[PDB]
Formats: C-alpha cells, structure tokens, sequence
RNA sequence: CAAGCUUGAGUCUCGUAGAGGGGGGUAGAAUUCCAGGUGUAGCGGUGAAAUGCGUAGAGAUCUGGAGGAAUACCGGUGGCGAAGGCGGCCCCCUGGACGAAGACUGACGCUCAGGUGCGAAAGCGUGGGGAGCAAACAGGAUUAGAUACCCUGGUAGUCCACGCCGUAAACGAUGUCGACUUGGAGGUUGUGCCCUUGAGGCGUGGCUUCCGGAGCUAACGCGUUAAGUCGACCGCCUGGGGA
C-alpha cells in the first residue's frame, strides 16, 4: 500500500496510518501460516475446530439469557 | 448460433488499422452468417498494470452472434496477430444490445 | 419400496397411539378395510370410514381409556417372505385370550376364537393385545 | 503404433515391431528415384573410415526437398511412404502446376491435407516460411542454418526446434539436445515436430535384425589383444587403464570440440 | 441430452399421436439415439468416467424398458428392435 | 448491511462496469468479503467472478504493487 | 392367466444452482536459476551453535530472459459428486441434481451371492519433464548412547501421456429402498401470492448445520437426515492370542 505522506504531517500520524493500513491489509499475518506446508487434513480440521467454536459462542450468548442473573 | 461478447485490447502505437481489422472482422462474420450485435470502442484506457512493458492499450469490444467455427477462427486471427495485445471472448446467455457501462 | 401394506397400516396405527393423534388417514385397501372391520368388531379401534372414489383412503379414529391406548402391542406374523399357515388345531392364542390373533381363512377374516368356533383354520394376519 | 509378437522363437520373444496402417503397400516414384551406392564404412583409399559398418539390405534414395523454394503455389499431399535412407516417413506432396516431390512428413499430416511455402504461408503443420515471420515460441522443424542452404536442423524420426528470440536480424532456438543457438531470421522452417514420433521405441529382438540394417559386430577392446587395442591383454577379466579411443582418445568425459568459427552462434552449451 | 428439435421428432416418428412421449417405444428411441451419439464422445474422450455412469445407468434402463416390452406384448419389441438396429 | 443488488433488483453483474465496482475491491486489490460488504451468497460468487474478470482484462488490479 | 388405474417408477416442455468429468489455451503473484548494472563483510540457521554460503564480490536492490506447480482475497460445518474426490479465467463436448403449471406408458418397482465398472495416496513399466518440497543418503547439532525428532544439502517421488494393484481410521467406525412419529434457531437453491415504497409479509419443495420432546441404548449418545416402530434384500459376527 503507498503512503505517501503529504506535507504538514508528523511522522508519529504517517507510521500509524502506515501501520494501520498494513494492519487492515493483513499482510504480517499471512506470514506465519505461510512459512510452512499445512497438510489439507489438518487445514480441514482448523477449520471445523474453527467453525464449531464460532456459533458456539454464539450458541451460548443466545442461551445465557435464560438463566444465572449475575 | 451462440451469442459471445468479444472484446480485445490493441497496442497503443499501431491504433489507426483498428477500424480496418473491425471491417474485416465484420466482412467474416457476415460471410459466415453471424448476426453481429452491438459494436463499440472505448477509446485508449491507461491499463490497470502494464502488458508488455506498455501502460495503456485500446479497447475494442462487440457482441457476435456467430457460429462457434468463425468464432474459434476469429480466436485464432487474434492469437495471430502482431497488433493486439490481448483478447477476451466469453459466451452469453442471449442476445444483449444494451449500451456498456464505460460509454454510459 | 413398499412391499407390504398391511405393515405399514400396523405401523400407522401404532405411531398413532404412541403420538396421542386422533385420526390417522392412509391409503386404503380390500384387505385393510377388512383388518378394520375386524378391529371395530374387536373394540381394538373407535371407528374406521373409506372416503374416496379414484383413491380410497381409510381414517381410523384412535379411541383412548383414561389415557392409555386401548391397543397395548400391534405385530405382524406372516410378514411377506415369511408365511404362517396353522390347522384349528394349533390357532394361536394372544394374551390367554385377552388379545386377538387374527385369522384369514375361506369364510373371511372373522377372528381367531371365531375360526376356531368354526373349526377351520388359516392364516394368521395380526396380532393385537 | 507398437505391436508385440508371441515368443514362438529365440529372436521372436523380445522383438516389437512399430508399423503404420496408413504407410504407401506399394511402389515408390521412380522418376524421384535414385541409386545409393554403399560403400561398407571404405573410402577413396580403401581403409575402413567407420567400423561396423558392412553389409545389410539393398537401399534406393528418394528425393526429399528441404529447400522449399516453391513460394505462393499450393500443394496437396497424396500418400506417405517408408524411406528406408532416414528413420521417419516421406510425404509425396503434388503441386498445383503438376510438380511430385518428397518432403519430412509432420505428425499432423495425412493423405488429402494441403500445405503450401512462401512469406504469405499460413502457420500450420506443414507450411514453410521466414522465420522472422514465425511467431516466437513456435515448434518448428527442417530447420536452415544459413538463407536458402536448404535444411539440416530436426530432420530425425522424432524432433523438433523450439524458437525462443528474435533479437535484431538473428534468432534464438533451442534445439533437441538442448542447446541454443543463433540463426539468421530469413532462414525458413517448416512447421511442427516430425511424422515418425515413437521410432525409438522398436526392438531388434536379435543380432539378425541388426545385420539387417548392416552395422557389424562390436568387439570389446578387454577381449582384444594388446596391440589390436590398449585395453587388451591379460590373463583373464582384467583392466588397469581409462577407457580410451583405439587412438588413445578419452571416451567419459574428455570433449573433442575445437571449431571456433562458430563460437558466435552458440548462446549456450548443451547440457 | 438430445436437442429439442431431435427429440420432437423422434417423438413424433415413434408416438402414435405424437403426444405419447414416454411409451416404451419412444423412450427407447431416445435411449439409443443418446447412447449412439455419446459412442463417438466416449471414443474421444476414454477417460470420461464420471459422465459414464450416466450412460450405463441410460443402458441399464433401455435393457429394463425392453425386458417389460418383451413380457409384455413381444410384436412392438421385435418391430422397434429392427427400427432401432438393436443388437438384442 | 443489506444486499444492493437485491435491493436495486440487479440481475446479473457485468466486468465493465468499473464505476460502482471498485468499492467491492480493498485499496491492495483484495476482495472485500462477504461478513463486510453484506452480500448474498448469490451475488458474491458473481462478484467474484467480474472481479476477476476485470483483473485478467486489466481492469481492476490485481495488487497495488505489479511490477 | 386375463382385463383395468396412477398413488410407485420413468419421459417430454420451460427454468435454476454448482471447485461434477474430460481436452485445449491465457493472465498474475511468488520461488529457483542465467547475464548484466550499483553494491561491501558478512548471509543463512537454531533453545545454543555448527555443517552450509562469502573479498574468486556472498547477503540487498534493479534490469532482461528461462523453467515447473497451483491459483493470494473470494472462502463459509458455502457447492457438487454414487464413493474416492473436486477451487484464477476462457473456450468445446458432456454427466448428474432441483422448481411452479402441465401432458404421457402403466407396476415397467426394491435388493442382489456369483460377476462388471469406478475408486485417496503410496508403489511398478515405458516415454517426457523437473521450480519448490521431499523417503533413501551425507554432513552438522542434542544425548551415556540417537541408525530420529533441531539445521544445511540432497536422489527416487510429488508435475504429463499410456499401462498394473484394488490397498486406507476409503469414517457418519451407522449397508440399499418405502411409510409414520413433538418442536426451535439457521445456511444454500427455486417457485406462488399480497400494495415488495428497504432481503416488507404469508406460504410452498430439494440439500445441508446445531440444540431438543417421546422413544431407544450398557451408557456415551441418536433423536424427522434416528441409533424411535415396522416392511423387502444382501454382507458380516460367535472368547483373547495363534492369525
Ligand atoms: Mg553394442
Ligand atoms: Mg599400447
Ligand atoms: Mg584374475
Ligand atoms: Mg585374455
Ligand atoms: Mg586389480
Ligand atoms: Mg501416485
Ligand atoms: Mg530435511
Ligand atoms: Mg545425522
Ligand atoms: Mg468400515
Ligand atoms: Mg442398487
Ligand atoms: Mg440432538
């Protein structure tokens, strides 16, 4: 992504929007699930173990409104 | 027969034998009975990214109702020749004759 | 596929009972509406009616004492690929007489006690306790 | 296509005979016809040149054009016959005007097709133009060396030439055994691989069908004698020296390339 | 799958009102012209496995669709066999 | 959000348009995805499809950086 | 055995979704090399180092070119397929699946020993290719010892065509087909109607996901896609080892 930083602005704001530019861009996070072969059973797997966790919290945000106050 | 939506992009440079390869393309299609639907030219785009060391090539775009020989015969004058750069056919669902988007 | 109508009209009738329902409407059959009448005779059922022209359809009315279904166990014995065939001799007896083994035979499908009374056997179609 | 026979006899066991359906049952043209003379590896002075060369079947020589200088006549192709001078098929292609001829038939090629030469040539199997109009990146085949020579690259059973540049006035290809090299752009090639594509696959299946082909027996120079061949000599299975030429020549390893009129051409050494 | 235009006449030439479309005579006639025009695709593309199940399974009914024609009523069978070229 | 193609009633959707495509499109060239831009399964996997379409005839990046 | 019916089964007509299969092309990132221009004492790697790569210009960057694989985001308990399994885009052939309203043959229906076909990867033969990864193998490191887990190389193989095996925790550890049995919250796909002013509202089929009642089970758990009650068929089980 190009930065450029324009005049008039401080260097503190032009690394943070450049770091929150890369942040949203999610390229460092790439990185450490590309730096090594995942076999697609274990990809599969990560990903149901994901899944089920997923609507899981869901499951209990929609079912810890029945019961225990506080 | 089928209905295809050919477009292409031509080098920049040689952009003035642009009309007389869609005369000719036009010459085929009718000699092999294609009802050849809507025609435009969107003029020079500057490309996305650069093809062949060039930023900015013509876009010639035309809705063909041909049967599926000329079109592969079409396909293969594109990949023949020199001028152009790059060729897109995709087969529609049917007939369109609608203005696109770029001329708007 | 089905293979066996009979069956499916016990199993009706005992999902019925199970589920509490009032009426349970099915396809309807020669055999079928003479298995009901034997059921009405029996008091087994409440009711049972064929409504239909091109396709008859039977709908037998569940009939229910203080809660509990008045048919307690529904079994099939000749089930298709297995046959029963027994004399007057050997007629079968349901619940020492307190439940019915259906009996099908020259003279109708009256009953088991009825075929015996006749002194002909047959084959068996239903049990009902 | 490769048919293999039963083992009804000792040389019958281990031989697969590829044979072709569509291959002339005939006679060949006499008026292409010549006579080819073989002279069993003797040259002018009477000493063997080549070993292993003497004998085998009696052989004519077809005319196969590699020139193709016929520009702007079509032609069409009648039939396909077995050249027994090379390891492919020769096409016999008649002209419009009424011309026979003899050209390296392509895989893509059968009895009716229609090919024609020149710089107005369309670019298919069969058709011989300038490379500089060949569009880079085209398998081609009978490729020149020189303008108007006549033919010498990938004229075998089964190769091809690969052209990969167009640098100025020259142009780079890869050839079978990998090297590139540099050609002038007016030289001509014909397009696509050759006809004869799963020549290599045949057997002999005995010396017989060697003999055949007439190439002699090859002695081993550990069974000859010490001044018939350096290797020979010995009470028995034995060796003590590299293997060497019957000159003294290295054979595994020791290049014998010293042409360099030619060093110009050559962008890479094969490998 | 047969065109529209194909199937309409063979429709037409096999059903007596040409509105039958599905005896066991029409039905079969699609089947074998099916199978007959899959013979060249199939022999182009040997290894086409998974669109072969179809065929088979296109087979295994014509051979039904024939059997029950045969138990039926076996002068309709004999007469569509040598209209169709049927082998059996 | 709420699925504009469905709500505009748009049938089908067309590489050529660029105008009111590129905000299906991050400022590095990705997709934007489904749980974000709101959109139908429907409609996504033809999004995708002009997407890449506009990408193989140069007209939406692939990346911000090419070459 | 004969004569009838469509409710089982199947066909045609209009449409819909899909990484379904086969064949051929093309774009892009990236990795690895080849050559050149800047470029100076380090690079790589690990818990720690070293084998390894460097002043013969290593690592870094740029330019131009070569080659192989798959297609970042889309991407989801999303979709298809009998199963195995399928993911850039386009073109050609083609299988299968679902829906409103219809028309049509008329039990043509289910299962199936023996048989036939398909069938992950690994493996074998021939002909190709080979960028990266990586059995065997070498070296370095740890350990009392390490023929291994940590590291640097690295061949077969993984990539293509034609051939052979029918092997997997080939799993949903749940065979194929038909009917019935409380409910809730979704995903995907089609259609009908109402004023569609906004994915407003009511219905109606196919697939699929999570809870959950009766019931079942030794219990975990199944629970309308049942492991609840039955019907038709095939295959398999009879103590653990031996095997
Ligand atoms: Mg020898
Ligand atoms: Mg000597
Ligand atoms: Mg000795
Ligand atoms: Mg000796
Ligand atoms: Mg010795
Ligand atoms: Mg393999
Ligand atoms: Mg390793
Ligand atoms: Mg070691
Ligand atoms: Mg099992
Ligand atoms: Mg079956
Ligand atoms: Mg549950």
């Amino acid at each position: 992504p190009v930065i450029k930083v324009r005049e008039n602005e401080p260097f503190d704001v032009a690394l943070r929007r450049f770091k929150r530019s890369c942040e949203k861009a999610g390229v460092l996070a790439e990185v450490r699930r590309r730096e090594f072969y995942e076999k697609p059973t274990t990809e599969r797997k990560r990903a149901k173990a994901s899944a089920v966790k997923r609507h899981a919290k869901k499951l209990a945000r929609e079912n810890a409104r029945r019961t225990r106050l506080y | 027969m089928r209905h295809y939506e050919i477009v292409f992009m031509v080098h920049p440079d040689q952009s003035e034998q642009v009309p007389g390869m869609i005369e000719r393309y036009t010459a085929a299609i009718t000699g092999a009975e294609g009802k050849i639907h809507r025609l435009e030219d969107w003029g020079r785009r500057q490309l996305a990214y650069p093809i062949n060391k060039l930023h900015k090539a013509h876009y010639v775009l035309m809705n063909v109702e041909a049967p599926q020989e000329v079109i592969d015969e079409l396909e293969t004058t594109f990949r023949f020749n020199d001028a152009v750069i790059r060729s897109m056919v995709m087969r529609t669902k049917h007939a369109v004759t609608e203005a696109s988007p770029m001329v708007k | 596929s089905m293979q066996d109508p009979i069956a499916d009209m016990l199993t009706r009738i005992r999902n019925g009972q199970a589920a509490n329902k009032a009426a349970v409407t099915m396809p309807s059959s020669k055999l079928k509406v003479a298995i009901a009448n034997v059921l009405k005779e029996e008091g087994f059922i409440e009711d049972f009616k064929v409504e239909g022209d091109t396709k008859p359809e039977l709908e037998l009315t569940l009939k229910y004492f203080q809660g509990k279904a008045v048919v307690e166990s529904i079994q099939r014995v000749s089930r298709p690929g297995l046959r029963i065939y027994k004399r007057k001799d050997e007629l079968p007896k349901v619940m020492a007489g307190l439940g019915i083994a259906v009996v099908s035979t020259s003279k109708g499908v009256m009953t088991d006690r009825a075929a015996r009374q006749a002194g002909l056997g047959g084959e068996i179609i239903c049990y009902v306790a | 296509a490769v048919v293999k026979c039963k083992p009804t006899s000792p040389g019958r066991r281990h031989v697969v005979k590829v044979v072709n359906p569509e291959l002339h049952k005939g006679k060949p043209f006499a008026p292409l016809l010549e006579k080819n003379s073989k002279s069993g590896g003797r040259n002018n002075n009477g000493r063997i040149t080549t070993r292993h060369i003497g004998g085998g079947h009696k052989q004519a020589y077809r005319i196969v054009d590699f020139k193709r200088n016929k520009d702007g006549i079509p032609a069409v192709v009648e039939r396909l016959e077995y050249d027994p001078n090379r390891s492919a098929n020769i096409a016999l292609v008649l002209y419009k005007d009424g011309e026979r001829r003899y050209i390296l038939a392509p895989k893509g090629l059968k009895a009716g097709d229609q090919i024609q030469s020149g710089v107005d040539a369309a670019i298919k199997p069969g058709n011989t133009l300038p490379m500089r109009n060949i569009p880079v990146g085209s398998t081609v085949h009978n490729v020149e060396m020189k303008p108007g020579k006549g033919g010498q690259l990938a004229r075998s059973a089964g190769t091809y030439v690969q052209i990969v540049a167009r640098d100025g006035a020259y142009v780079t290809l890869r050839l079978r055994s990998g090297e590139m090299r540099k050609v002038e752009a007016d030289c001509r090639a014909t397009l696509g691989e050759v006809g004869n594509a799963e020549h290599m696959l045949r057997v002999l299946g005995k010396a017989g069908a060697a003999r055949w082909r007439g190439v002699r027996p090859t002695v081993r120079g550990t069974a000859m004698n010490p001044v018939d061949h350096p290797h020979g000599g010995g009470e028995g299975r034995n060796f003590g020296k590299h293997p060497v030429t019957p000159w003294g020549v290295q054979t595994k390893g020791k290049k014998t390339r010293s042409n360099k009129r030619t060093d110009k051409f050559i962008v890479r050494r094969r490998s | 799958s047969l065109s529209t235009e194909a199937t309409a006449k063979i429709v037409s030439e096999f059903g007596r009102d040409a509105n039958d479309t599905g005896s066991t005579e029409v039905q079969v006639a699609l089947l074998t012209a099916q199978i007959n025009h899959l013979q060249g695709h199939f022999a182009e593309h040997k290894k086409d496995h998974h669109s072969r199940r179809g065929l088979l399974r296109m087979v295994s009914q014509r051979r039904k669709l024939l059997d029950y024609l045969k138990r039926k009523d076996v002068a309709r069978y004999t007469q569509l066999i040598e209209r169709l070229g049927l082998r059996r | 959000k709420f699925c504009r193609f469905t709500a505009e009633g748009v049938q089908e959707i067309d590489y050529k348009d660029i105008a009111t495509l590129k905000n299906y499109i991050t400022e590095s060239g990705k997709i934007v995805p489904s749980r974000i831009t709101g959109t139908r399964a429907k409609y996504q996997r033809q999004l995708a499809r002009a997407i890449k379409r506009a990408r193989y005839l140069s007209l939406l990046p692939y990346t911000d950086r090419h070459q």
